[PDB]
C-alpha cells in the first residue's frame, strides 16, 4: 500500500495552500499529517483527519473523502515552510506518504542552471569514472533529477544531494553517476535530466 | 452446569466483550447468574434494552447453548472486520464485541442490507443486535456514506425501526458516542428480518435456550 | 511530557546488525500506547519499520520482516531495535516514536518522536580523499571523492575567493566512501586571465590537497 503526494508546492505569504495525499480507498482510513523542518524530527499537525494537537495553531486544518486526503494551511507564515508527510495504516502495516515540500515565496522565481561534467582525464587513469551534474541558482528549493544512459533510465550508481542554500539565498543541488571506465565506455551518450517547476533542463556528455 | 460470571455482566458476555476473558473449557450450560457488581458491563459505552427482563429469563432456563446463525464472512456487500474501537481492546489493538458485528462501508458505499434468518432449530433463540449513535455528522459520513439512516427489525411478534441519534455525549472509556443493544426471542419456526442502510450492528452468534 | 531518546553505534559494517535502543522518560512502557521505530535515509522519505506493545506483541514492515526484531525492557523502561544483514540501503536516520490508537477504527498517530540518530552502513575506515578538477570549456570546480569519514572543508584561493562559491553536501556512495563537489561560478572572460585553486582539507586523515583548475 502506497500514499502518493505531490513532490512540491509553492504559495504566497497570506495565501492558502493545499497539500494532497492519495491512496486506495483512503476515505475509509483515518489520515494523519506531520511537519518536518530540516535536521529535525517530524511534528504532528493533524491526526484522525481533522484533529489538532494542543499547541498547533488554528491555521492548520485537514479533510478526507474518497481516495484523497488534504492538509490545509491558511494565512501561512515563514515558519510554516517545511516538509509534510501524510500517514495511514493498512493490513498490519503503517504507511507514510512520499512527502511534499511547501515553500512560502519570499523571493522571485529562478530557473535552474545545469552543468554536466564528464570524468576527468586524471580519474580515468585512476580506473574510476564519475559523472557530475551540478544544479545551481534556482527558486524554490525543490528539484527532481533523472539520469539517462543512451536514453535509457539508470538508477544504479546514482547519488543525489538535497537542495542547499547558497550565499545569495538561491538553492543549489548535485547528482553523481559513479561508473567504472568500462561501463562509461560502453554507451555513446549520457544525459542529466533536471525537472524544476514543470520545466525540464537537460545536458549531455559523450565518451571519445 | 450453571454459568457463573466472575468479572463480567450478562450483557457483556452475551455480546462477547473482549474485556471479559474467563477460562471456559466446556461450552454447554444450564443457566446464567450475575453476582454483585460486574467489573465490565459494556466496553463500548451505551445501553442494553429490557435488561432486567432478560436476566430473569436466563436464570429461568435449564439449558443454554451458543450457536452461529449469521457468519461474518457472509457479508460480501459490506466491511465486517474493520469496524473497531479503542474502548474494546484486544491484545493492545482495537477490537469489538465478538458475538456481534459492526458493519461499516466498503469503499465509498454502504448498500441497503436485506437479510433474513429463519430459526430452523427445535429451541427458542436469543438474538441480539444493536444500533450505533455516532459522535457528529462527520463521524456518520466516515463510517457510512449515507447521512440519513435506519434499522428495521421484523419478527412475527415484533416491529422495530431505529434512527441513530447523532449527538456528542460524555466520554466513557474514551468515547463520546454510544451503542444501543436490543434482543428478542425467535420462536422455533419464526424468522427475523433485518433492513438497514447504516449504523447497523449485526448478529453473528445467538443462543439456543430451553425452558 | 513524555520524551524518547535513541542511542547506539552510528557506524555498522555491511552484513552486520544495526542495534538500537530507545529510552522512555515521562511515561511507562506499560501503557495503552505502542512503541514504534521509523527510519529516514538522508534526503528521502519516512519509512515505518515496526512496532511493539508492552505485552510483547509485535508488527513489522513485511519488506524488512525477515531481518528485523523489536523487543522491550520493562525494568529499564526502554524498547529496542535489531536490524540484521545490513547493506548501504540501510543507512538512515532512525527515529523511535510513541503510537496512540484512534477512538474508532484501525491505525494510529505518532507522538512524540525522539531526536533521531544517524546510522551509517559502511565497511570503510579512515581514508583521505582523491581530488579531481572539473574543467569548464561558465562554471568550474573541484570533485572530492572516496574519503572516509566526514567532513571535508573546501575553500578557494586560500579564502581569497568567496563570492560565487558553493560547497555541496556529500553523497555516501554504495562503496562506503563519501563524495562531494565544490563549484565556483565565474565570468567567462576571467578563464584565461586568472588562476583558480581549490583547497581541500580532510581533518580525520590529516590530508590537505591543493588542486588548480584550468581550461
Amino acid at each position: 500500500y502506497e500514499l502518493t503526494q505531490p513532490p512540491s508546492v509553492s504559495v504566497s505569504p497570506g495565501q492558502t495552500v493545499n497539500i494532497t495525499c492519495s491512496g486506495d480507498t483512503l476515505g475509509d482510513k483515518y489520515v494523519c499529517w506531520y511537519q518536518q523542518k530540516p535536521g529535525q524530527s517530524p511534528v504532528l499537525v493533524i491526526y484522525q483527519d481533522t484533529k489538532r494537537p494542543s499547541g498547533i495553531p488554528e491555521r492548520f486544518s485537514g479533510s478526507n473523502s474518497g481516495d484523497t486526503a488534504t492538509l490545509t494551511v491558511s494565512g501561512t507564515q515563514a515558519m510554516d515552510e517545511a516538509d509534510y508527510y501524510c500517514q495511514a495504516w493498512d493490513s498490519s502495516s503503517f504507511v507514510f506518504g512520499t512527502g511534499t515540500k511547501v515553500t512560502v515565496l519570499g523571493q522571485p522565481k529562478a530557473n535552474p542552471t545545469v552543468t554536466l561534467f564528464p570524468p576527468s582525464s586524471e580519474e580515468l587513469q585512476a580506473n574510476k569514472a564519475t559523472l557530475v551534474c551540478l544544479i545551481s541558482d534556482f527558486y524554490p528549493g525543490a528539484v527532481t533529477v533523472a539520469w539517462k544512459a543512451d536514453g535509457s533510465p539508470v538508477k544504479a550508481g546514482v547519488e543525489t544531494t538535497k537542495p542547499s542554500k547558497q550565499s545569495n539565498n538561491k538553492y543549489a543541488a548535485s547528482s553523481y553517476l559513479s561508473l567504472t571506465p568500462e561501463q562509461w565506455k560502453s554507451h555513446r551518450s549520457y544525459s542529466c535530466q533536471v525537472t524544476h517547476e514543470g520545466s525540464t533542463v537537460e545536458k549531455t556528455v559523450a565518451p571519445t | 452446569k450453571p454459568l457463573i460470571l466472575r468479572d463480567c455482566s450478562v450483557a457483556g458476555w452475551l455480546l462477547g466483550n473482549p474485556m471479559c476473558d474467563e477460562f471456559i473449557n466446556v461450552p454447554e450450560w444450564s443457566y446464567i447468574v450475575e453476582k454483585a457488581n460486574p467489573v465490565n458491563d459494556l466496553c463500548y459505552p451505551g445501553d442494553f434494552n429490557d435488561y432486567e427482563e432478560l436476566k430473569h429469563l436466563l436464570s429461568r432456563i435449564n439449558h443454554f447453548e451458543k450457536i452461529q446463525i449469521i457468519p461474518k464472512s457472509s457479508w460480501s456487500s459490506h466491511e465486517a472486520s474493520l469496524g473497531v474501537s479503542s474502548a474494546c481492546p484486544y491484545q493492545g489493538k482495537s477490537s469489538f464485541f465478538r458475538n456481534v458485528v459492526w458493519l461499516i462501508k466498503k469503499n465509498s458505499a454502504y448498500p441497503t442490507i436485506k437479510r433474513s434468518y429463519n430459526n430452523t432449530n427445535q429451541e427458542d433463540l436469543l438474538v441480539l443486535w444493536g444500533i450505533h449513535h455516532p459522535n457528529d455528522a462527520a463521524e456518520q459520513t466516515k463510517l457510512y456514506q449515507n447521512p440519513t439512516t435506519y434499522i428495521s427489525v421484523g419478527t412475527s411478534t415484533l416491529n422495530q425501526r431505529l434512527v441513530p441519534r447523532i449527538a456528542t455525549r460524555s466520554k466513557v472509556n474514551g468515547l463520546s458516542s454510544r451503542m444501543e443493544f436490543f434482543w428478542t426471542i425467535l420462536k422455533p419456526n419464526d424468522a427475523i428480518n433485518f433492513e438497514s442502510n447504516g449504523n447497523f450492528i449485526a448478529p453473528e452468534y445467538a443462543y439456543k435456550i430451553v425452558k | 511530557q513524555v520524551q524518547l531518546q535513541e542511542s547506539g553505534p552510528g557506524l555498522v559494517k555491511p552484513s552486520g546488525t544495526v542495534s538500537l535502543t530507545c529510552a522512555v522518560s515521562g511515561g511507562s512502557i506499560s501503557s495503552s500506547y505502542w512503541w514504534s521505530w521509523v527510519r529516514q535515509p538522508p534526503g528521502k522519505g519516512l519509512e515505518w519499520i515496526g512496532e511493539i506493545y508492552h505485552s510483547g506483541n509485535t508488527n513489522y514492515n513485511p519488506s524488512l520482516k525477515s531481518r528485523v526484531t523489536i523487543s522491550v525492557d520493562k525494568s529499564k523502561n526502554l524498547f529496542s531495535l535489531k536490524l540484521s544483514s545490513v547493506t548501504a540501503a540501510d543507512t538512515a536516520v532512525y527515529y523511535c516514536a510513541r503510537v496512540a490508537l484512534f477512538d474508532i477504527l484501525t491505525g494510529g498517530w505518532f507522538d512524540p518522536w525522539g531526536q533521531g540518530t544517524l546510522v551509517t552502513v559502511s565497511s570503510a575506515s579512515t581514508k583521505g580523499p582523491s581530488v579531481f578538477p572539473l574543467a569548464p570549456s561558465a562554471a568550474l570546480g573541484c570533485l572530492v571523492k572516496d574519503y572516509f569519514p566526514e567532513p571535508v572543508t573546501v575553500s578557494w584561493n586560500s579564502g581569497a575567493l568567496t563570492s560565487g562559491v558553493h560547497t555541496f553536501p556529500a553523497v555516501l556512495q554504495s562503496s562506503g566512501l563519501y563524495s562531494l563537489s565544490s563549484v565556483v561560478t565565474v565570468p567567462s572572460s576571467s578563464l584565461g586571465t586568472q588562476t583558480y585553486i581549490c583547497n581541500v582539507n580532510h581533518k580525520p586523515s590529516n590530508t590537505k590537497v591543493d588542486k588548480r583548475v584550468e581550461l
